[PDB]
């Protein structure tokens, strides 16, 4: 039981990206709950949005979140050479449980 | 072997309603409040959260303030009960009681919602009175999806055109008919849905002056 | 104004015992529900356990049911995770999460883990 991430995606600044997630009918594609977190290399993971598009006070606008059926996509804007972090998705399951994405590393 | 008991594992409620949900837990003597805990929940909301006979409400989800609440009064029986109201639809899905008084279990329990298309929307016009072209039109939301099925006063079944579409996540069903006929012709559509199979037909009398668009 | 502290781990054998702890500072957390998850090094990261704010309701991953248990002191404001004969793939980096008010599984603070090596 894992969240697939492609682990390698890459792009120079003041530019757009998307981070995919896919997952089964069973957790990412049966329910609207599903979070992105980012963390730089070890370090505190940070909750940056949550039920599929929703982020909280305190990320920047250049962080939206999309789920489109089964897939869900975490897309970067105005991107930037902080934001090069390993970031993870996440879903709630019918276990009543949250599977985690194998992550990718994003690279400025 | 203390275990939480449903008396019935399915609910099928329609919108708006109001619905009470129910929970059993082991009672002996006299129920100790200050040792009982409830939570109730649906998928990845917590609705709510009653330690030590008060009720948590700083943390009950927002999508539920003020509709969804325990009844404190049947507690004193073992029976913990979740009374929701205006059931909204979002509300359909797999709920599940916790109880821990002294020990604890906790059972699931599942919750679909219809909506019926009992409310019908009428429109007679002329198109093209030369040739008494009228355009026939019902409209009607409910859930889930619906057909339309148009029929003539001596029971046949005519071809109309329909759209589907949503209004919150409810349905939003329009079907027209474009058919010559005059005054005092009596036409009818049916509303006819899956799920807790259901039907609704309207009839729809052609007025002598119509309008028309 | 938040503050997730793990404590306890280290270089431990397999078949061995270690007592994780984590410090917390914050909101009231009488009313959270608080998790532990953990990161293999390099590898994505998994749940193993939950506790309800009080009732003593928990829940574990099925690779770890049975050998850890979890608890929490509501007062002293901290949680604990027990590893008993912990195996070799139960070695990685261990998080303590809070998980959103309202929302069952979501976590939104997490602190900065600790290292248990099997």
């Amino acid at each position: 039981s894992a969240l697939t991430q492609p682990a390698s995606v890459s792009g120079s600044p003041g530019q757009s990206i998307t981070i995919s997630c896919t997952g089964t009918s069973s957790d990412v594609g049966g329910y609207n709950y599903v979070s992105w977190y980012q963390q730089h290399p070890g370090k505190a993971p940070k909750l940056m949005i949550y039920d599929v598009s929703n982020r909280p006070s305190g990320v920047s606008n250049r962080f939206s979140g999309s789920k489109s059926g089964n897939t869900a996509s975490l897309t970067i804007s105005g991107l930037q050479a902080e934001d090069e972090a390993d970031y993870y998705c996440s879903s709630y399951t019918s276990s009543s449980t949250r599977v985690f994405g194998t992550g990718t590393k994003v690279t400025v | 072997a203390f275990t939480v008991t449903v008396p019935k594992d399915l609910y099928v409620v329609e919108y708006g309603s109001n619905m009470t949900i129910e929970c059993k837990f082991p009672v002996e003597k006299q129920l100790d409040l200050a040792a009982l805990i409830v939570y109730w929940e649906m998928e990845d909301k917590n609705i709510i959260q009653f330690v030590h006979g008060e009720e948590d409400l700083k943390v009950q989800h927002s999508s539920y303030r003020q509709r969804a609440r325990l009844l404190k009064d049947q507690l004193s029986l073992g029976n913990a009960a979740l009374q929701i109201t205006d059931v909204k639809l979002q509300d359909a899905g797999v709920y599940r009681c916790m109880i821990s008084y002294g020990g604890a279990d906790y059972k699931r329990i599942t919750v679909k919602v219809n909506a019926p298309y009992n409310k019908i929307n009428q429109r007679i016009l002329v198109v093209d009175p030369v040739t008494s072209e009228h355009e026939l039109t019902c409209q009607a939301e409910g859930y889930p999806k619906a057909e339309v099925i148009w029929t003539s006063s001596d029971h046949q079944v005519l071809s109309g055109k329909t759209t589907t579409t949503n209004s919150e996540k409810l349905f939003n069903v329009t079907s027209t008919l474009r058919i010559n006929t005059t005054t005092n012709e009596i036409f009818y559509c049916t509303f006819r849905r899956l799920d807790p199979e259901e039907n609704h037909t309207a009839e729809l009398v052609i007025p002598e002056l119509p309008l028309a668009h | 104004e938040v503050q997730l502290l793990e404590s306890g781990g280290g270089l431990v054998q397999p078949g061995g015992s270690l007592r994780l702890s984590c410090a917390a500072s914050g909101f009231t957390f009488s009313s959270y529900i608080m998790m532990w998850v953990r990161q293999a090094p390099g590898k994505g990261l998994e749940w193993v356990s939950s506790i309800y704010p009080s009732g003593g309701i928990t829940f574990y991953a099925d690779t770890v049911k049975g050998r850890f248990t979890i608890s929490r002191d509501n007062s002293k404001n901290t949680l604990y995770l027990q590893m008993n004969s912990l195996r070799a793939e139960d070695t990685a980096v261990y998080y303590c999460a809070r998980i959103k008010l309202g929302t069952v599984t979501t976590v939104d603070y997490w602190g900065q883990g600790t290292l248990v090596t099997v």
